[PDB]
């Protein structure tokens, strides 16, 4: 039996690897039986190592979704309740990797009710994680950053296994980046996570290690990130992915659209995980207004072929656009100037007498309606 | 605080002992500083011997005391607390041969004169004493033994170790020299612990000033230095 | 206290279940409490409490709506703000007696 | 008047003295012991002020009896009498009955001794605080005995600095079902919560009470705890 | 002091008067006489 | 005719022209502390419509409790430079005279400078305000610094509900710490400063590196 | 200057900080001048230390000393030195770099 | 003024000292006894419950004293160390003496004397413990007894010593039945007593501890209930509340 167990987890290693999705399939329907012949407790670790000998094989999500349910039914008939909220745990994890639109929130929301009433704390941890990471996912910010914040209260008070404390720590850096009030603190957080992934978690530090790059940037700081990257900390994962973060951050400190223009065009990869960047493109976009400004200075000096859009910075014509979304709102404060040859960028349109007036006469017309309703009465 | 316990020999607001706290600030009212060093097969204790006035013995004013043949001490503090301490030791170390068949170890020694020091405080009646003392001598399996004791009845064993008006200031320059690698020799110990005393206080005290008392390997007992041996050393070192 | 100066000497107690529910619902008045709110269940929760503390439940519930933003108060803010305002003290090897 | 004295009454609560004598065990270096199912671990931290002292003099933890063993957090001359007047009890025992003294009466015995100084009269009660440890009667047993005279049975518990954040990590982490090596993992990491400084071999003294005897392990295991963790 | 109809005096204040380099009697007997040129008075004091 | 108010808080309204000069930005790694201290200080000023929407009465007391050089102070300082209120920090000791029961004297002033601009905020510090010359119980001794308390405790109550008075305390002292100072009502928020832990550190060093 | 402080503090216990800053001003006046805090506990009769009559004032002064030094009052290279062996207790915090 | 020695006597005739140290007893872990015809019960309140505490010491103020009798201690924990042993001690001593288990009344004069001596003497402070004495002995038969740090002790069908004493005494006097307490019946008076003193709410069975000393085949068997005795005891008060409520 304990060597029928070694010998199961030899074979599943294979099936992870050499062995086909549907064998290691197989081979977890073949050991539900001698689940039940081992002692249950044993039982559950042992579960967690095959779900993940499955996530280690090609992605199969239609199998995989349906042998986790099968696996949930075989816990729900042995009423054994830790494997059962551990299996949940691992189904909306799957979810979030499809990024179910709610099957990821409605399976942790049935946990959590059952978790808040269990005392297994560390799994309740884990979920409320999850629920913060998947309304980030929707844009439900204000309910990602309570589920953080539940999250990190009930991690306070129990034992924080390294991995938890440091997903802890970089989703506080996800919620505290998105809210874009403070990028400060959300660095501190991202490297709290580096420093507890590394070795324990190799994998996870590359993505913190990237964040904290890339919040340097966006604190207006780009020339640290090269220094972050020399220092030995940071050595061991350097890679591409280091070399596209410090290409951006030169791009700031140069204040060339161009430059971070070709830095996004180089790391394609890069790109796909980070949109924050495409906000340091707009306010580039608004860096390079004064250059517009000296482009409508230009009448003042020479205008030359448009100086709102064919001589601004030469370029593309489909500049035209950023400068038409900054004149809805605030912006240049000049109407398509384009044409003149001397410039007129002005808004003179707060005058007095015009609001003061306009409000008095509504005002003093009231009057007139109830003086009407006093003198009527007593005339009739 | 003050004010609380200043009078006896009792517990104050943040279990702090005043009486036997004040007891180690007399031990710097003797005026005098000791440094005792160990080495690879020696243990050196020197003192500064002040001769107040001429017309006074050098024999006589001696902070050097032999505990036994095997056992000597260096004590800082009142002249009559240090006697007092060095008659007890000398007893419990002759006690120790009387009641156990063999020479009392270096380490029991500083325990049993710790342990008097010790009843002193809990139980009143008694004025803790004024003095500290180091003890040297060989111990077969444990090398050359340097071991200090305190009013409070606290004993430590020290590499190296100072008492007196300068023991902060001389506890650093010896932390500089024990922190470098190399051991040191009958030479090295004798030069460190001179140096220790004249870097401290700057002197540059003639020959019969320090007091050096040595013990060592091959000539297990305490020996007081005579002036001339001493003399030799303080020219060496300055070369 | 000799009662010619002073004839009666009326004494205040600490609240009641009952009442506490009482200065409950006279502070939650103007709260927009959610269907489903227990006031009765929030008294008990608290006992011994002060009344100025059934007044600060209120007040720390209706703040953890504001920092969420919402003017929609709920059963779980009255229970975390019961905790926050209720404050315990305990020092260990000094359990004599 | 109160608060000088500990052979008068509090006008009120209780005698002030044998609380400052608390107050010393708190001004203490941290000591953890962590029960465990097969053994008792005890540990202290050993932090000499300068480089000059010896480590291999003095030692915190202090083997009573073959199977009990003592730590201290308090003043450190007031342990050494009661570490020799427990060894001693444990002695007479042996005489009287032949049989090494179960754990739990050498505590009833060591605070029997501790509460005579509390006594009436000049002298003052003892500022040390013990975590006596024994594998009597084939299970583990950790007890503490105060100043005051109380004794008391603890599954895990800190004295001296930071004996509140030690006791809150001691909450978080400690089970029931471990073996001692696990348990003395848990004993090194609480002392690290509150080590002012980088644990070494000679910084953590800790000694183990098994099923053999209270034996303090060797600066050489000290350190492979020390390292790979803890 | 809402629901009264009768004068309502605050006294929470403590001595500043009496032979301090302040005023005499303030405290008290002052207190007293402007009670008694509003007949209705209720007086509340704090300490 | 009648002349312009004449006198003001301290030298003058928001401890003078003198302006703290420490910037939120300044004070970095408090962040569960600055946000408490903001709801209960700033934002009852600035945004009142908000407390009364969920009917809230805004907190008015904070009591900032730490292992001294945790960052409360300055904090408090920097409430006082990020302020559009008249935050006279008013030190309990500073302009204040000899006198019995001086809590009286610091809070008629914040009441008269709150009105005139906005309600005015006080940091309870340099706590030496009494213990004067003219001071000293009949034979108690400790009653007339229980006066104080007394007195101070009466001025809190409750202080021109909108125009909120309102009182930051960071005193580690468990002698004013009575139950009563503690009672919601009094020092509603308490906010216990911790010694700056891993990450704290590092975003201290950061800034003043 | 030499900080003696007997005329700094002269009827207002208050007034002493207030009439150093004024002394401050002053010293900003010259550059090369630099303050000299000489015999600062030595004052009208014995310095006053925490008492029911008279408390600590001198010790309040010196914590708004220090915040006069640093800050609001820190121009032209005038050093404040507090060159003096007259006080008997130090502030831990002076001492801090 | 007059404080400090025992040995000094107030204006009014009062000591002070022996004052205070019987005020002190308050501070301590409630203990109760009903006499009960065919039984007598000792219960005691378990203060200081904590997740790492181990409790393996069987009782912890329930102690033996005899064959045929125990006591409940309130008080400073050192001095009822000291009195515990002393009781022990005199137990024996009479037994040794004239071979029959001590009647109970002496036992209690004995200890009585000893603390009543410390007070008159002018270097020790007197006793900071008072106790409660369960036993049967054939002069007067069941008893439970109370002595005082004054010295003073008493016999009461039932009494309660720490904690929220007043409010026991007051329950029990209107609860307790004369000839009728039956021993089962006196055990729920205990819980419901109980369940008033200690602000616990529900009383779980690790906050109290039970003694009970009856005399069974012409032996007495002083036993303390496990646990799981105490928790069907506490069920069935909860029980008796519910059939209460509606009715009440
Ligand atoms: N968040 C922070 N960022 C940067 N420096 C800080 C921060 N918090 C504290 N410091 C530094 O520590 C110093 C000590 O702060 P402060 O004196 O306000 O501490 P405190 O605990 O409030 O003590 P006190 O109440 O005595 O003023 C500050 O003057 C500043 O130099």
């Amino acid at each position: 039996v304990q060597v029928k167990e070694q010998s199961i987890l030899e074979l599943g290693s294979l099936l992870a690897k050499t062995g086909q999705a549907a064998e290691l399939g197989g081979l977890l329907k073949y050991v539900r039986p001698f689940l039940n012949s081992i002692s249950k407790a044993k039982a559950a670790r042992l579960v967690r190592s095959l779900l993940d000998l499955f996530l280690d094989m090609e992605a199969a999500t239609g199998q995989e979704v349906e042998l986790c349910l099968e696996c949930i039914e075989w816990a729900k008939s042995e009423k054994r309740t830790f494997l059962r909220q551990a299996l949940e745990a691992r189904l909306v994890s799957l979810y979030f990797d499809t990024k179910r639109y709610q099957e990821a929130l409605h399976l942790g929301s049935q946990l959590l009710r059952e978790l808040k009433k269990m005392d297994d704390k560390a799994l309740l941890v884990e979920v409320q994680l999850l629920e913060s990471k998947t309304y980030h996912a929707l844009s439900n910010l204000p309910k990602a950053r309570a589920a953080l914040t539940s999250a990190r209260t009930t991690a306070n008070a129990i034992y924080c296994p390294p991995k938890l404390q440091a997903t802890l720590d970089m989703q506080s850096g996800i919620i505290h980046a998105a809210e874009e009030k403070d990028w400060k603190t959300a660095y501190s957080y991202f490297y709290e996570a580096f420093e507890g992934y590394d070795s324990i978690d190799s994998p996870k530090a590359i993505t913190s290690l990237k964040y904290m790059l890339l919040c340097k940037i966006m604190l207006n700081t780009p020339e640290d990130v090269q220094a972050l990257v020399s220092g030995k900390l940071a050595l061991r994962y350097a890679g591409r992915q280091t070399e596209a973060l410090k290409c951006v951050a030169q791009a700031s400190k140069n204040r060339s659209l161009a430059d971070f223009e070709k830095a996004l065009t180089d790391y394609r990869a890069e790109l796909r995980d980070d949109p924050i960047i495409s906000t340091h493109l707009a306010k580039l976009y608004d860096n390079l207004l004064e250059q517009n400004l000296i482009r409508v200075i230009e009448p003042f000096s020479r205008v030359q072929i448009e100086h709102i859009s064919s001589l601004i910075k030469l370029s593309k014509a489909d500049v035209e656009r950023k400068l038409s979304q900054m004149i809805l709102d605030k912006k240049f404060h000049g109407i398509l100037d384009q044409g003149e040859g001397v410039l007129i960028i002005f808004d003179e349109p707060p005058v007095d007498k015009t609001y003061e007036a306009a409000l008095e006469t509504i005002q003093n017309m009231s009057k007139v309606v109830d003086s009407l309703y006093n003198k009527a009465k007593k005339l009739t | 605080s003050a004010g609380f316990d200043r009078h006896i020999t009792i517990f104050s607001p943040e279990g702090r002992l005043y009486q036997v706290e004040y007891a180690f600030k007399a031990i710097n009212q003797g005026g005098l500083t000791s440094v005792a060093v160990r080495g690879k097969d020696c243990a050196v204790i020197v003192t500064q011997k002040k001769v107040p006035d001429k017309l006074l013995d050098s024999s006589t004013v001696t902070h050097l005391f032999k505990i036994t043949e095997n056992i000597g001490c260096v004590m800082t503090g009142m002249t009559a607390d240090s006697r007092s301490q060095v008659q007890r030791a000398r007893y419990e170390a002759a006690n120790w041969k009387y009641k156990y068949g063999y020479e009392i170890p270096v380490d029991m020694l500083c325990k049993r004169i710790a342990d008097i020091s010790q009843v002193y405080t809990q139980n009143a009646e008694m004025r803790p004493l004024g003095c500290c003392m180091i003890l040297i001598g060989i111990d077969e399996e444990q090398g050359p033994q340097v071991y200090k004791c305190d009013p409070a009845g606290y004993y430590c064993g020290f590499k190296a170790t100072a008492a007196g008006v300068k023991q902060t200031e001389s506890t650093s320059f010896l932390e500089k020299k024990v922190k470098k690698k190399f051991d040191w020799t009958f030479e090295q110990t004798v030069e460190t612990a001179i140096t220790c005393l004249s870097t401290v206080l700057s002197i540059d005290f003639k020959p019969s000033e320090i007091e050096v008392g040595v013990v060592t390997v091959e000539n297990p007992k305490f020996r007081i230095l005579t002036e001339a041996e001493i003399d030799a050393h303080l020219v060496a070192l300055a070369e | 206290l000799r009662p010619g100066r002073i004839d009666r000497k009326i004494e205040f107690p600490p609240p009641n279940e009952e009442a506490r529910l009482d200065i409950l619902k006279i502070h939650s008045r103007k709260m927009n409490l959610t269907r489903g709110i227990n006031l009765r269940k929030i008294a008990e929760l608290m006992p011994g409490a002060s009344g100025a503390e059934v007044k600060g439940v209120c007040t720390e519930a209706g703040m953890y709506a504001l920092r969420e933003r919402r003017v929609h108060v709920t059963q779980e803010d009255f229970e975390m703000a019961v905790a926050k305002v209720m404050q315990k003290d305990s020092e260990k090897n000094m359990s004599i007696k | 008047g109160y608060s000088f004295s500990l052979t008068t009454f509090s006008p009120s609560g209780k005698l002030v003295q044998i609380e400052y004598a608390l107050a010393a065990v708190a001004g203490g270096a941290p000591s953890v012991g962590i029960k465990a199912a097969n053994g008792v671990v005890l540990a202290t931290e050993k932090k000499q002020k300068s480089i000059l002292y010896d480590e291999r003099s003095v030692h915190k933890v202090e083997p009573i009896t073959k199977h009990i063993g003592l730590v201290y957090s308090g003043m450190g001359p007031d342990y050494r009498v009661l570490v020799h007047r427990a060894r001693k009890l444990a002695q007479q025992y042996y005489l009287v009955y032949q049989e090494p003294i179960p754990t739990a009466q050498l505590v009833q015995r060591v605070a029997s001794v501790m509460q005579e100084y509390t006594q009436s009269g000049g002298v003052r009660p003892f500022g040390v605080s013990l975590l006596i440890c024994g594998w009597n009667e084939g299970r583990p047993y950790l007890f503490q005995s105060d100043p005051s005279g109380a004794y008391f049975a603890w599954k895990a518990t800190a004295m001296g600095k930071n004996y509140v954040n030690g006791k809150t990590f001691l909450e978080k982490r400690y089970n029931e079902d471990l073996e001692l090596e696990d348990a003395i993992h848990t004993a090194i990491l609480t002392l690290k919560e509150s080590f002012e400084g980088q644990m070494t071999e000679d910084n953590i003294e800790v000694g183990i009470c098994n099923e053999a005897g209270f034996r303090r392990l060797t600066p050489t295991e000290v350190k492979d705890y020390l390292a790979a963790i803890a | 002091a809402h629901h009264t109809d009768c004068t309502f005096i605050r006294v929470s204040g403590s001595e500043l008067v009496q032979k301090f380099i302040g005023e005499g009697a303030r405290m008290v007997r002052e207190l007293f006489v402007m009670a008694r040129e509003h007949a209705p008075s209720i007086i509340f004091m704090d300490e | 005719d009648v002349l312009p108010p004449e006198a003001d808080s301290s030298i003058m309204m928001l401890t003078s022209d003198q302006k703290p000069d420490v910037m939120y930005a300044d004070i970095g790694g408090m962040d569960i502390q600055k946000q408490e201290v903001r709801e209960a200080v700033e934002l009852p000023l600035t945004h009142f419509e908000l407390y009364k929407q969920i009917g809230i009465d805004p907190p008015r007391g904070v009591l900032m409790y730490g292992p001294p050089g945790c960052g409360k102070t300055m904090l408090a300082k920097a409430v006082a430079h990020h302020t559009t209120a008249a935050f006279i920090r008013v030190v309990g000791s500073e302009f204040v005279q000899k006198y019995l029961g001086e809590g009286p004297r610091m809070v008629r002033d914040v009441f008269r400078l709150a009105k005139e601009n906005a309600p005015a905020i006080i940091f309870i510090d340099e706590i030496d305000a009494i213990a004067t010359k003219r001071f000293d119980a009949q034979t108690g001794a400790d009653r007339e610094v229980q006066r104080i308390l007394l007195e101070l405790l009466n001025q809190m109550d409750g202080f021109d509900q909108n125009v909120n008075v309102k009182v930051i305390m960071a005193t580690n002292r468990a002698d004013t710490l009575d139950p009563a100072l503690l009672r919601p009502g009094r020092l509603d928020r308490k906010i216990e400063f911790p010694l700056p832990d891993r990450r704290q550190k590092r975003l201290i060093f950061s800034t003043i590196t | 200057l030499k900080v003696v402080s007997s005329s700094i503090v002269d009827k207002y216990i208050g007034e002493s900080a207030r009439l150093i800053r004024e002394m401050f001003n002053y010293a900003r006046d010259h550059q090369p001048c630099i303050i000299f805090m000489d015999e600062i506990d030595a004052i009208g009769g014995r310095r006053f230390s925490e008492g029911t009559s008279a408390d600590r004032e001198i010790q309040r002064t010196l914590m708004e000393l220090l915040n006069q030094m640093d800050g609001f009052d820190t121009l032209h290279r005038v050093k404040m030195i507090m060159a003096t062996n007259r006080p008997d207790t130090l502030d831990p915090a002076l001492l801090r770099p | 003024r007059y404080d400090s020695r025992t040995t000094i006597f107030s204006p009014e005739g009062r000591l002070y000292q022996v004052e205070y140290a019987m005020e002190a007893i308050g501070h301590a872990g409630t203990c109760l006894g009903i006499l009960a015809n065919d039984g007598v019960l000792l219960a005691a309140e378990r203060r200081n419950i904590h997740k790492l505490l181990d409790e393996v010491f069987f009782s912890e103020k329930i102690y033996k004293l005899n064959e045929d009798m125990a006591c409940s201690v309130a008080g400073i924990t050192s001095d009822a160390n000291v009195l515990t042993n002393e009781l022990r001690l005199i137990a024996q001593r009479y037994l040794l003496q004239y071979q029959e288990p001590i009647p109970c009344e002496q036992l209690v004069t004995a200890l009585c004397d000893i603390k009543q001596a410390y007070t008159q003497f002018g270097g020790k402070r007197p006793f900071g413990v008072s106790l409660l004495y369960i036993g049967w002995d054939k002069h007067y038969g069941f008893q439970l007894y109370q002595s005082d740090p004054s010295g003073n002790y008493g016999g009461w069908k039932a009494t309660c010593i720490g904690n929220n004493s007043a409010a026991a005494v007051s329950m029990l006097k209107q609860d307790y039945k004369e000839g009728e307490m039956t021993l089962k019946s006196a055990l729920a008076l205990a819980i419901k007593v109980l369940n008033k003193t200690m602000d616990v709410s529900k009383l779980s069975a690790e906050k109290v501890e039970i003694a009970t000393l009856t005399r069974e085949n012409g032996k007495t068997v002083i036993r303390v209930l496990k646990q799981k005795e105490v928790e069907q005891l506490i069920k069935k008060h909860e029980e008796e509340e519910a059939k209460a409520e509606r009715e009440k």
